[PDB]
């Protein structure tokens, strides 16, 4: 087969070093040339528990561009807490009758994975699970860092914000130690600082990383400078006091910055990028965005066609 | 010509005395001014300079500067003459032109004027609001 | 290439007596022979900000007849004001890199516009921004107009309701006043005028226009008899009172009107037409509404293919 | 009182100097500034002046001030010698200034800069936003 | 006249030592014996624009004990964040016509004392202005205290829960800062610890102070356990649970603790404090809730009755 | 007995001119010498089937200054029927059972009236019915203008604003019509002129009035200024600001005005009055307020106590 022909996609853990090649090389493949014919005649569920619109239209859009057709539905603030009566184990044995795959999002941790209990032949792919993971953002994060360095060894790569919080860091993270010699840069307000497994996975590994309180310290040094996003509640006025402008990173902040670096950030941003850095080389949000629909299509591909040749 | 009467706020720090006359809304008048920004002094690096004439400022009046330009002069002008000079020492309280960093603070969408107190601490200056009795570093105040 | 390639239709007034013939012509045409293949692989999103179902199924019909396929959302009674921290400009930066062009109706005057100003490569189409513009509504006006008389000059075209906020009668006078010899008629309840710079307008093309109370002045003459559509707020118990029957149009009004005359209106109608007209030769806005997959078609076709052959 | 090199933007009206300087960021420099506000002058009752070294504007710069300044005088300043005058004109758009005074105009959320098609009408000037397409009276466009 | 006859009350801070003592001797005289016609022909208005019941409930009770009468309202969810049209001050410039003092709970900090700039002559007392002020909870408290301890000085005093956003033991600390040899122990899961400001006053007043992690540390050696409510939103749902069972009480913690030592909450209590306790003579949060409406007496009188009968 | 005594208050137009003068000079007796337990030992019922906070209160304080009992109810708004269930009728009926009388507020007109068929001999007094009465705001703007003026005959009266919809001048309108030498001035945005039946019956009485469209025309010669509020809705928002400043008071429109004159306003204001007039001596809108209480005070005394100690 293929390795992947059939699985599920539920946790970025759950994927070798060679899985996350084969998922960027198909992506480049099919970014190079579509095949828009490939999955003709599949139907795929996008069944969105959780409203996300981000997330739903790069993934349908990846569908429809490898010729699937799609059918489902995004959900609602639940009047008196839910389906109530209906499990979701009963929504999945039902839905899965219907179609060829699942690509479903929901507000709890390990939702996907229970949906595979009870999906039969029918492969889900995770949207993401409350708090838990989110494997394609991964994915697109992992292609874009690949596409632009040339590269997923040998990297220089900052995170900065919400490390206590930012899932997007730590899955990034977590790949990217599957790669040698890759040096890391960890940068938070102080408070919310990073998961301690995460870390002591890093020295398990072998792997350099480095705390720091500002930019600055690391700007000369990065090939990555990856920014999460920061909400209202994940912090208060009272923190954002003395040091809140390396929380917002301006065009000025990038005067050194080598000139690969690439500025990554998983999106929607509010105030943590400032708009002026949108014009320099830098900027590469949009562009990440947009690859979200190689790494989806690649998945989608992977999973429903067997043998699939590039 | 220069002078007549009047007062003459000097030494003020570049990219204050726009801050100033904005402030203080000191153009909203009739009297001749005469403003100097970005003037060369050895005296200081350089400074911005205000001058209006047949206006006199209040002993509070001078010492509501002392945030912004804590270290000016406030000469008084009689037949062309410096007739007196004094500088701003911190007021008790800021009222009017500060804003409060609190988004739920009472004093936003009502008709009251802002009021904070001022306390000299180590590094800083502390702001606290009249209304909803929150402290704040001046730096935080008023960057924004 | 053609003259709308790649161009964004934000505003009737951005659109030539050209541009206009091009954009019917191209609609006759498809709606004589189908090309259902003619934008195969295409993408398209269906951004409604505002929800407006008439609107989006048409939009969307349109998009499926020519072979495209379309992701998209309608949006709700809004929580809390919004995406709140995402711009628009965000929105469209993002979702641009997803489609192939972007079809959008928002609540704000001048949401289409800015969109074109981070959109790229990708040709926006307004579907409606707030009270401002709505391009595709007036195309299939002109359109039905231009099929059911044979032309667009020489006519005699009487608008009737709201003229002050009707902003369909707005656009289809301007657009009608790109051609020549077109007289008008206007009728209000006396409170709710035309707006003076349309007057003025029409006074240096040098075109003829007469007001009036009711419609028994004009019948005899018409061509075209547009209504607008009348809101409860708009207007009130009290200016109902005398004269609010030719606010409400009956068969009966009907009987001297030219075989030729048709009666419009842009949908939904409440109470101003009443159904007795619906069974009369002259009823025309069912069909007018149907008119818009071709309109609507036309604009799509000519702007996602490089060369338009009939 | 004049400058080796620069401009001077001369006979601006009372109390539109400051507004010039607030609006067009004009302070926001190192450069040496001179401001005379409330000047006699015969030739038009009372002026603001303003004298800003080794700094130019182009003829569209000078065209942005014809809003607020309409008959101002822009010379250009050479070892101490006006060198170079000219006079604003309407310019066919005003950008980055104003606001449009339609409340749900995309425009005020958003990372965009304001715009305005000019049009010289019997008794004012009209103002055509880029965005929501609506045209307004500059006087209602400017006042607040 | 009586020091505070006609003054506002609207903050802790706003009171000398001198002022508490008073306040509280009247509760106790009020306590021992009743005066329900000090306040005959006084009539209160009881201000709610935000709902506070256990709140209401005790105020209003106090001034019916006084013989008063009382007028009021209780507000809906405050729904958004103000009456459209009123301005709080002219809600204030009316009713400051009608009554002879008034009783308010709101949602913006600082609106009582704004009601004191349009009330008159008529005295405000602050029954919650948001996060900032809530003073008969504090005198309450004290009065509970001193009840108990017979005495407000040299005391053991443990602080536990949300120590962050707890105003109620902010104020409490606050005031007991202005008596002599007392010493505080507060317990907090570490990102909830007592706001510095505090403590920075605590030093500079020479008063002993110690951060702990657990009651066990302590419980030994206090006079006063004064808990307050850790939420499950503040805290997430998977930290919670592996620190939540030392913020939780039962009666078997009470194994070493002084047999003068009272339990005090300001209430309402969901899991914090096991039922167990309730039995057990340290448990004393209903009897400090039956406080309130001496405490409560005791300032309307000294307020509205210029002289006062011990 | 009295003239008033246990008759029902429906209606303004149902009392003659010398019933007026009786309420007004009891205002004056009960304002100069209260009463606090001239309706000791009553109960009344406060009845808002539709929620009026500014009317509760007044009402209630009149009722516990009088040294009354008050139980009652404030429905709230509609999830659809309030009652469903139980007929208006019913619901007197029963209440009627209980009480010494009832006030009561509906937003059906006529519900008062209606309430008098089924109350026994329990007084009813209506607080407001739809859009019809409202009596006490009458009364209680009538004693605020005789108390300011010395007198209710020759007076110089303006009205501004929503002379259409509100209905707070069309009452006071007709009861100072029951009054000799009186003049009036009508302020409005054209399409909301003053009702004319008004004016018929002012012509019809000999009343000289003048119909104006701005303050300034009229300023310098009134006596009274009343101010209604008008709304965002009513007007659209393109002619609102057009207009809108005319209908909006500051204290520099006050430079030429007597000074015997007061500025009226039934309240809440929002824009129409900006704070500025707030701190002059024409400024009595709090004042009439604080009036409403002996309004209403001397309608209850009048009503349930058979002779009246002035
Ligand atoms: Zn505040
Ligand atoms: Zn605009």
């Amino acid at each position: 087969a293929n390795p992947l022909y059939q699985k599920h996609i539920i946790s970025i853990n759950d994927l070798s070093r060679d899985d996350l090649n084969l998922v960027l090389a198909t992506a480049a493949k099919l970014k190079a040339n579509p095949q828009p014919e490939l999955l003709k005649h599949k139907v795929i569920a996008s069944c969105f528990f959780e409203a996300s619109t981000r997330t739903r239209l790069s993934f349908e859009t990846s569908m429809h561009r490898l010729g699937a057709s799609v059918v489902g539905f995004s959900d609602s603030a639940n009047t008196s807490l839910g389906k109530k009566g209906e499990t979701l184990a009963d929504t999945i044995s039902v839905i899965s009758t219907y179609v060829d795959a699942i690509v479903m999002r929901h507000p709890q941790e390990g939702a996907a994975r229970l949906a595979t209990e009870f999906s039969g032949n029918v492969p889900v792919l995770n949207a993401g699970d409350g708090s838990n993971q989110h494997p394609t953002q991964t994915l697109l994060d992992l292609f874009t860092i690949q596409e632009t360095q040339g590269r997923l060894d040998n990297l220089h790569v900052a995170m900065v914000g919400d490390l206590e919080y930012g899932r997007t860091v730590h899955s990034l993270t977590q790949a990217l130690a599957k790669f040698d010699g890759n040096r890391f840069y960890f940068i938070a307000p102080d408070a919310l600082a990073m998961p301690q497994y995460i870390l002591d996975m890093l020295d398990e590994k072998g792997i350099a990383w480095s705390l720091h309180s500002s930019i600055e310290e690391v700007m000369a040094e990065v090939d990555i400078l990856y920014m999460t996003r920061v909400q209202k509640e994940r912090l208060d006025p009272s923190k954002y006091a003395n040091v809140k402008a390396q929380f917002v990173l301006r065009a000025s902040d990038l005067h050194n910055a080598k000139a690969n670096m690439k500025v990554l950030h998983p999106l929607p941003r509010v105030d943590e990028i400032a708009t002026d850095v949108d014009k320099t080389p830098h900027a590469w949000y949009f562009q990440q965005a947009g690859n979200g629909i190689f790494a989806r299509q690649a998945l989608l591909a992977l999973v429903l066609n067997r043998d699939l040749v590039l | 010509e220069a002078i007549k009467r009047g007062t003459v706020i000097d030494h003020i720090p570049a990219q204050i005395g726009f801050k100033l006359l904005s402030l203080f809304k000191l153009t909203e008048t009739d009297q001749r001014i005469t403003i100097g920004l970005n003037l060369p002094s050895g005296e200081m690096g350089r400074k911005d300079l205000i001058k209006i004439e047949n206006t006199f400022l209040s002993e509070d009046q001078v010492d509501q500067l002392a945030l912004y330009a804590p270290q000016a002069t406030v000469n008084r002008i009689d037949n062309y003459e410096v007739v007196g000079k004094s500088r701003p020492s911190l007021p008790e309280r800021i009222d009017n032109v500060l804003v409060c960093p609190n988004s739920n603070c009472i004093s936003h969408a009502e008709p009251v004027s802002s009021s904070f107190a001022v306390r000299k601490r180590a590094n800083d200056i502390a702001l606290k609001c009249k209304y909803c009795e929150k402290e704040f570093s001046h730096n935080v105040v008023l960057a924004n």
